[PDB]
Parts: C-alpha cells; structure tokens; sequence
C-alpha cells in the first residue's frame, strides 16, 4: 500500500497538468514511467508495474 | 584395508562434500542469473529485502520475479502457447524455466 | 516425550533445515557477487577457470578477487583506516567484506 | 619446591589478570574517543547528561551514539552491504565496532 | 572418544615440547647426551628428559640463578616447574647468547 | 531382476578394466606374464590382476614413489585401496612418458 500509496501521488501531480494542458491545447499527455532505458520507450509493453 | 580403508571412506566422504559444492555452484547460477534479470528489469518494490519484510520464502521471490518477467518480455500468446494457459500462477517449474529462458532471449533480441 | 515434546522437535528440526537452505541460497548470491565482479572490472587472467587450473581453492579465488577489487577502488588511505593495516593478504574475513562493499559502492559512485 | 612453584603459577594468573586491567584501561580509551566522536559529530540532544536524565545504560549511550554516526557517516548502501541488514538496531558488537571505524575513515576522507 | 583425542592432544604437546629440547641440546651440549647412548646406559625417557634439561640450566642459567631463584645451587632435586622456569631462563639465554 | 542387471553392469566394469589392464601390460611389461601363460602356471584370475597391477607399479612408478605411497617398499602385501592408487600412479606415470 505503501509503494502504491507514492505512485497515487505522483499520478495526482501529473493528472493536474494533464488536465491543464487539455484545457488549454486540447490534449494531454501523461508517460507512464517503468524500469526501462530511454531507448526501450518505443517497444510496446505487455504488462509491467510502473515506477 | 583397515586404516587405509576408513581414510578411503574419508575420501568418499570428500567426494560427496565436492558433489554438494558443485549442486551449490549450479544453484549460484540459476538463482544468480535469476536475481540479475530482477534487478535489471524489474521494479525495486520486487526486492528481496522488502519481499523477505513482507515474509515469502526466497523460493517464492523467485517465482515471483521470474513470473513478472516473462509477463513483462515474453508475449501472452508464447504463454498461451508454450504453457497452455495465459495465467503463470500455478506454472511454477521446468515450465516456468523454459518461459524465462524464452524471456531472456526476449531481452537479447530486445538490446 | 510428549505431545509438546514432539511439536517443538519437529517445529526446530524444519526451521533448521529452512536455514541451511537460507544459507545455501546466500552462497550462490555470493558466487553470484564474485564472478560478476571478476568479469566486469578485473582482467581475463584472474578467471576462476585459470586460476582452478593453477590450483587454487574456491575461497581462495573469492578472496583473491575481493582483495584485487579493493586495490583497484578502495583507497590506500581507506585501506590502511579500516583495515588498519596497508597489506590486506591476512585481512580476508568480515573485515574483507567491509573493503569489498567499499568498493562496490565506490563503483557506484564512479559510474 | 612444589609450593613456590605453584605461587609463581598464581602470581603469573595474577599478571594475566593486571594485563586484563590495562585491556580494560584500553577500552576506557576507546569510550572517551567515542564519546569525542559523539560530541564533534552528533548533536547536543544525544549527550551523556541528558540521556542519563532520560535513564539510558552507558553502553547503551555509547551504541547509541556509534549508530547514529554510522547512519550519518557511513552510507546506507555500506551499512545494508556490512550488517548483511539495513537496520543497525541489532548490531551492536563487533560488527558496530567494524561500523563505527569505517565511519571514522568516512570523516578523515570528508575532511 | 573425545577423552582419548585430548589424552592425545598432551602427547603431541609433551613430544613437541621433547623435540625442540633435543634439536638444542645437540646442537648445544654433546653427542654424548644422545638418548640412543643414554637408553642403551638404561634411563628412562623421562629421566633422559629431565637429565637434559638440568645440563641446559648448567650450561646457560649461572648458579647465582640457581642458588637464588632455585633456593639450591645443586639442580640435582630442584625438578618441577621450577625447572620450568630455569629452562624458560636457559632459552632467554641461548636467545641472547 | 534388476539387482542381477547391476551385478551385470558391474561385471562389465570389471571386464572392462580387466581388459584395459592387459592391453596396457602386454605393450609394456612382457608377454610373459600373459594371461594364457599365467592360467597354465595356476593363477587365478584375480591374482593374475593384481600381480600385473603389482608389475605396473614397479615398472612405471618409481621405487621412491612406490614406498611413499604404499607406505612399505614391498608391493607383495599393499594390495587394496593403496594398490588402486599405485596402479593409477602409474597410469599417470606413463601419460608423462
């Protein structure tokens, strides 16, 4: 609960620029951040837990 | 025969000694490459530490990390197919070994 | 011998041969340690291949690369303070295990 | 004879006994320098008077203060490395003795 | 058994003990202390042992240490662990020496 | 049935080592101690083993290593677990050669 409880929170703090920038562009973007380098972002995911 | 004998006897005794270490280096390395895919591919909420906090067995942690591998590399139709079923919960085994040596070549076509 | 007698037998007799399993897992991750730090920051030559072919005991090549990985990244000076001494040829045990994680962390710090 | 003899073997377990006073003399040493540690690197709450005030042992305090300069000192990843644990609050020995000096090397490196 | 291994244990002390007094006293005294010539005189090992010890203290320990620590200048009956001490003094004087 | 296929597995084993034995001696030692000469002088078949073995030893492994290993110059009464390891003595000894 701990882990997810931090991961709850860092969502709310991406979730309200979210909201933000689809108020003012139109759209949104949230990346979801997993134990990954920088060059694996463009493989899909099939199921992880993110960090 | 006699004091030769028993030391020989002492010598068979070296041999099985010698037959567990080499069990022991083959435990080293499967459990080894085992904790370096964690490591290197999974969250640190997975760790040892905090899974032996919570209280599973070390056996557990590997299945479970190994488990969260091939879900994570290895694709739900490889599952659905090498091991029958798309649920890994009760495919701990030979079965699961064969899913993480799929993982793992999952990993190296993936670098 | 009663029936209490009987559960708390049976109950230390488990819980000892869980931690011998404990402990024959902790040896493999301490395999695990030695040869992946040997391959990554020591030379070909210290390989435990070669140096069981030059005779040499298991321990003595986990030893033998602890101390080659202190050198290599521990310093002189953090050397001389923990071990108290300069020379760390007598200096394997616990307090060998503090200059490796030493420099298992100064590896960290590096990279 | 017999009897002077056996008086010489009593007086040398009485030496045995003076050099078991000046090992203790030695330890009285090593207080003081903890003691030094703790007032050059901890802060005034973690004092000999008011932890007596509060009713600790004075080994107690002297653990005390050694564990709060590892944690300060001492990196985690060494601290969890050494102890085989995170947590200090059951290694106190010679293990927080080991600690305690590499904390001492971690502040002559700092300075 | 365990009895039995110490029981052992004090041979190889007492025949380490009797190996290092020989190579010195060979070496330091004369061939004529052999304990091949003393058994074939007919002294037991322990008395060929204590003989050797006494010539070691008459060699390096002087008889002022004798008279004084032993309280007798004659070593013939001085045998125990003052003998002790006055072949612990007759090494710190062949080391000297 | 399966305790006589081990007893046959074994059987084998010994066969083949016995087989082993000979086609090393006969290139090495002499053809007078062949097993057909051997069984016409009454040898047994184990007697005729060893004493070949015994032979190996003597020929390959020096007399020096014969009486460190077996402990007594004479291989005539070593036979056992001793005899093994001189026989693989040997064995080494004419590798290196």
């Amino acid at each position: 609960e701990v882990e997810l409880a931090r991961l709850k929170v860092q969502l709310k703090n991406a979730l309200l620029n979210c909201i933000i920038s689809y108020r003012f562009h139109g759209i949104g973007y949230v990346l979801v951040k997993t134990k990954d380098t920088l060059i694996d972002l463009e493989q899909p995911v099939n199921i992880e837990l993110p960090i | 025969l006699s004091i030769n004998e028993r030391i020989t006897k002492e010598l068979a005794e070296v041999e099985e000694r010698e037959r567990i270490e080499k069990q022991l280096l083959l435990e080293a390395e499967r459990i080894n490459e085992i904790d370096t895919l964690a490591k290197a591919h999974l969250s640190n909420h997975f760790n040892k530490e905090v899974l032996l906090a919570k209280g599973y067995t070390l056996k557990d942690i590997m299945q479970a990390q190994r488990r969260e591998l091939v879900r994570k590399f290895v694709p739900i139709e490889q599952i659905k197919a090498i091991a029958k079923v798309s649920d890994i919960s009760h495919i701990d085994g030979e079965i699961l070994e064969q899913l993480v040596s799929l993982a793992k070549v999952n990993i190296k076509l993936r670098k």
